[PDB]
């Protein structure tokens, strides 16, 4: 049950094209499993999109991707490429390839998967984030991480030194097509005072660092 | 009393033995001649479960054609991996003839004589042969050319119909004529199908109907390829070794299956092809190059009895299916003609 | 065309329970179902193929089982690691998926509400956070009254996953309303509803 290996995350404006490429085998009888690809958005359910035999291209692509979709494989048949053209917000998802296992017969069930390649469409540009700070009031305090684009940021507190008691929210998406969250930790109310507390924020695609001390 | 068995067939033909045909050739030094008298006999009051899906005759059959194509269809040069084959490629002399496969001694071939028997499930009419009949090795895609006829209505076969990953094999019960032909005297390569349009549209019409029976009357609709290597997006056949790719674009046309009376959807349908000497082969060993076309008219005239077919993929579907034209692989090509039959061990 | 009806959604249970997940088909479908875990951010993993064939690696607990139109998953003994979200496969038509938790000793979570940063407000902008700290079970809800007015429409709330040990969740809403409709009124509220509180909780501060 090996992993399959797929392309890096990508950032697209609506009307581009995007390529996840996914090698299935090395270069190095039976009949060949199809690769299929399918994506998943946050917090959606999985949906299939396309399979592609790599003997001889052969291709099969859900009714309703409207023709936007293109796969195909290299010509030592050991890598696939899925093209998805005129991306809008909604293909906003997690791509993956997955592949039945060659000792069986079963060919939808999908043994292999890759590790998934993350695809975002939105008319927003890069930019870093503001950190703001929730003040404390045991007691709890934060960071308020909010307008950046893309994902994801980063969050540590006191340089890694504090990881107890530490929530770091998933990221929400906000109407303004920007991502925001929320970093919290309790800690003892005698602590105030003395104890220092900073979250370290990192935007790496920005290239941005943010160190925001949280005091009452 | 016997059980399913596999074993080593072996073939029969009345290939020619001065014959210089590559297929004839093939035949003489591989196969027995044909038994003149050949025995059958109809098994009473027996039924019996065949499934043409997973049949190992397919397997012998393939293997046969592969090592036909191999000895008799060498290329000028082939790029397999990394290594470059650079040998002798004259012209040949190429028609292929019926193969009959037989069982050795021991075994036995069943039958099923059931009229509308779909390739899987219990037969009820069966019997016992020595020998399939005469089976035509022609390699295509898309369509299925000079073929056996289904003996009632037109017939759907399929490992599963709901299985978008599955082939799907039209059984035809009347034939339809391609005549493709390369003329003389402008590029050589240039060629070219009629079909007789009134005919073929009456034919697909009465396909579309067989389909609507097994998918809930939904509308049923065909359309192009989807994509893939031109051997598969083409009708792709060997016409006097010539290597075709046609264009099956006005084949499946939807305008003229709706019945309405429309202009054009009677008369000569003209299909264009190119003769390629850069192909794929299909026995799946990479790129072959052969010399250009030999001169003169070069024509091929085929019955289609058969057509393979892949359906659209995608959950809530809902109103309609779409079918394109081409599917699976070479050796569904004689699953279409060995369907009928399994072997047996006499215990 | 094949609709699987997978149930129920969600369920939660003690370490060593017996837990059984449902998938019916709108049809026969013979035995061409397969049965995947996902865990929060990773791929699926096959399970279970062909209805009822384990697959090499996956532990001895699970079992699949049915064929027509009844078909089940079962893990015999949950762990820990079992926390994922459950589904079926019948070709390229997925199951809506179950959510299985693991069922501890009920928990109120405690409130807290932060107001904005003056940093913030020169922005233009204002985000009031009401963080719930270590509950259960997960389901809760949340909502900001200003001035007793209830505020619909401007809220957004994020969860963690159930965390490792003390198996409990905890929520932020996040309330976001413009500068000026911050400086206009002056009681900021959280309102929270959960099952281990034997009435809702209020957390509120005055803007000054
Ligand atoms: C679909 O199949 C599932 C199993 O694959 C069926 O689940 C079982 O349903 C029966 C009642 O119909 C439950 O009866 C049980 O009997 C045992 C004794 O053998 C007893 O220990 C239980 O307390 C119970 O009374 C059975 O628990 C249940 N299995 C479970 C929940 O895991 C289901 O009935 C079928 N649903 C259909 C056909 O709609
Ligand atoms: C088959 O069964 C029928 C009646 O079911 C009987 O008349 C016939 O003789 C049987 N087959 C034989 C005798 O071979
Ligand atoms: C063929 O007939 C059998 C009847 O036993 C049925 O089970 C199967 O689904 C049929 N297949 C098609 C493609 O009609
Ligand atoms: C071929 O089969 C169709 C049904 O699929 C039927 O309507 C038609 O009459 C048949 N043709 C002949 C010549 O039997
Ligand atoms: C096949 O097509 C050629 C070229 O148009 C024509 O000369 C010939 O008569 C046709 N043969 C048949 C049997 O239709
Ligand atoms: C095509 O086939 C139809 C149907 O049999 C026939 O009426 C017509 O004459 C044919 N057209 C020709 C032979 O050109
Ligand atoms: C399809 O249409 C026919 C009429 O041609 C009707 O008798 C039949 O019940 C319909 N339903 C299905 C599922 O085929
Ligand atoms: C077939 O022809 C049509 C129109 O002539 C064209 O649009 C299509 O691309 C062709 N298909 C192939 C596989 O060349
Ligand atoms: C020929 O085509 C017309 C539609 O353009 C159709 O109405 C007619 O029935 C077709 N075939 C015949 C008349 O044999
Ligand atoms: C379908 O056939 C009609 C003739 O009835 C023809 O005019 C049209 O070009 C075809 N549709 C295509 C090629 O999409
Ligand atoms: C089909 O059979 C005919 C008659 O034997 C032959 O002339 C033709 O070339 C064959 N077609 C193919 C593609 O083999
Ligand atoms: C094509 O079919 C016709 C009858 O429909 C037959 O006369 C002819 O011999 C066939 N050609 C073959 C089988 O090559
Ligand atoms: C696939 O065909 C088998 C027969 O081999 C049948 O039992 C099963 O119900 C079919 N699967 C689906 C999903 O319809
Ligand atoms: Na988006
Ligand atoms: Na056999
Ligand atoms: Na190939």
């Amino acid at each position: 049950q090996v992993q399959l290996v797929q392309s890096g995350a990508a950032v697209r404006k609506p009307g581009a094209s995007v390529t996840v490429s996914c090698k299935f085998a090395e270069d190095d009888p039976a009949p060949e499993h199809f690769i299929h690809f399918l994506r998943q958005a946050p917090g959606q359910q999985l949906e299939w999109l396309a399979w592609m035999n790599p003997t001889n291209g052969a291709v099969n692509y859900a009714w309703y991707l409207n023709g936007r979709v293109t796969a195909t494989r290299d010509r030592s048949m050991t890598t696939a490429f899925l093209e998805v053209k005129s991306l809008r917000s909604d293909d906003t998802a997690v791509y993956y390839c997955a592949r039945a296992q060659k000792r069986g017969r079963s060919e939808w069930a999908y043994a292999h998967w890759g590790q998934g390649t993350p695809v975002v469409v939105s008319s927003a540009s890069t930019k870093g984030p503001s950190v703001f700070p929730l003040a404390p009031s045991t007691a709890a305090l934060g960071c308020l991480v909010k307008d950046y684009f893309p994902e994801p940021v980063t969050v540590s507190w006191n340089s890694g030194a504090l990881t107890s008691g530490v929530h770091t929210f998933p990221a929400v998406l906000q109407s303004s097509g920007l991502y925001s969250l929320s970093s919290v930790v309790t800690v003892p109310s005698s602590s105030l005072g003395t104890q220092t507390y900073i979250c370290n924020v990192n935007h790496k695609p920005s290239n941005t660092k943010v160190d925001k001390k949280v005091e009452p | 009393v016997w059980k399913d068995a596999d074993t080593t067939l072996f073939c029969a033909s009345d290939a020619k033995a001065h014959e210089t045909e590559v297929h004839n050739v093939w035949a003489t030094h591989a196969c027995v001649p044909t038994d003149p008298n050949p025995q059958e006999i109809h098994l009473e009051n027996v039924t019996e479960n065949f499934n043409m899906w997973k049949n190992n005759m397919v397997e012998q059959m393939q293997e046969d054609v592969i090592s036909l194509w191999d000895q008799s269809l060498q290329p000028c040069v082939k790029l397999t991996g990394g290594s470059v084959i650079k040998q002798a490629c004259p012209k040949i002399s190429f028609d292929p003839i019926p193969i009959h496969y037989c069982t050795p001694a021991g075994y036995v071939i069943l039958k099923c004589n059931d009229k509308n028997f779909n390739g899987t499930g219990p037969c009820k009419n069966v019997s016992s042969v020595q020998c399939t009949h005469g089976i035509k090795p022609v390699v295509s895609t898309q369509l299925l050319l000079n073929g056996s006829l289904a003996e009632e209505e037109i017939i759907i076969r399929s490992e599963n119909l709901t299985n978008n990953a599955k082939t799907i094999i039209v059984h035809l019960n009347k034939s339809v004529e391609i005549n493709c032909t390369r003329p003389s005297n402008g590029d050589i390569r240039k060629a070219y199908c009629e079909i007789n349009g009134t005919k073929w549209n009456k034919v697909l019409k009465q396909v579309t109907e067989k389909l609507k029976e097994h998918f809930n009357n939904k509308t049923i609709i065909f359309q192009p390829p989807s994509g893939g290597d031109l051997e598969i997006t083409m009708h792709h056949f060997n016409c006097r070794g010539e290597f075709f790719y046609c264009n099956t674009t006005q084949l499946f046309n939807n305008t003229c299956i709706g019945n309405e009376t429309m202009k054009g959807c009677n008369g000569t349908i003209t299909l264009p092809c190119k003769i390629k000497q850069i192909i794929n082969m299909w026995q799946g060993t990479g790129q072959a190059m052969y010399a250009p076309p030999i001169d003169g008219k070069i024509n091929c005239v085929s019955n289609i009895t058969g057509i393979l077919l892949t359906r659209d993929g995608g959950a809530n579907n809902t109103s309609n299916e779409t079918f394109r034209p081409g599917g699976g692989n070479i050796k569904d090509n004689w699953r279409s003609e060995l369907y009928k039959y399994k072997v047996v061990q006499i215990e | 065309d094949i609709q699987m009806t997978q149930s129920p959604s969600s369920l939660s249970a003690s370490l060593g329970d017996r837990v059984t997940i449902t998938c019916q088909a709108s049809r026969g479908i013979g035995k061409d179902l397969n049965w995947y875990q996902q865990k929060a951010g990773k791929a699926p993993k096959l399970l279970v193929s062909d209805a009822s064939t384990l697959e090499g690696g996956v532990p001895s607990r699970f079992s699949g089982s049915g064929f027509h139109q009844n078909f089940s998953l079962t893990i015999s003994s949950l762990q820990a690691e079992d926390v994922a979200t459950y589904f079926c496969q019948q070709y390229e038509t997925f199951g809506q998926g179950t959510k299985v938790d693991i069922k501890r000793t009920v928990a109120a979570p405690s409130v807290f509400i932060f107001p904005p940063s003056d940093e913030q407000l020169k922005s233009g902008t204002a985000s009031v956070v009401c963080l719930l700290n270590n509950f259960y079970p997960r389901e809760a809800k949340v909502q900001w009254k200003v001035d007793n007015a209830l505020q619909s429409g401007n809220s957004q709330e994020s969860v963690t996953e159930q965390d490792s040990k003390d198996s409990t969740y905890s929520l932020s809403s996040t309330l976001t309303l413009s500068k000026a409709d911050y400086e206009k009124h002056k009681v900021y509220a959280c309102e929270v509803t959960h099952q281990g509180l034997s009435s809702p909780v209020t957390k509120s501060f005055n803007r000054g």
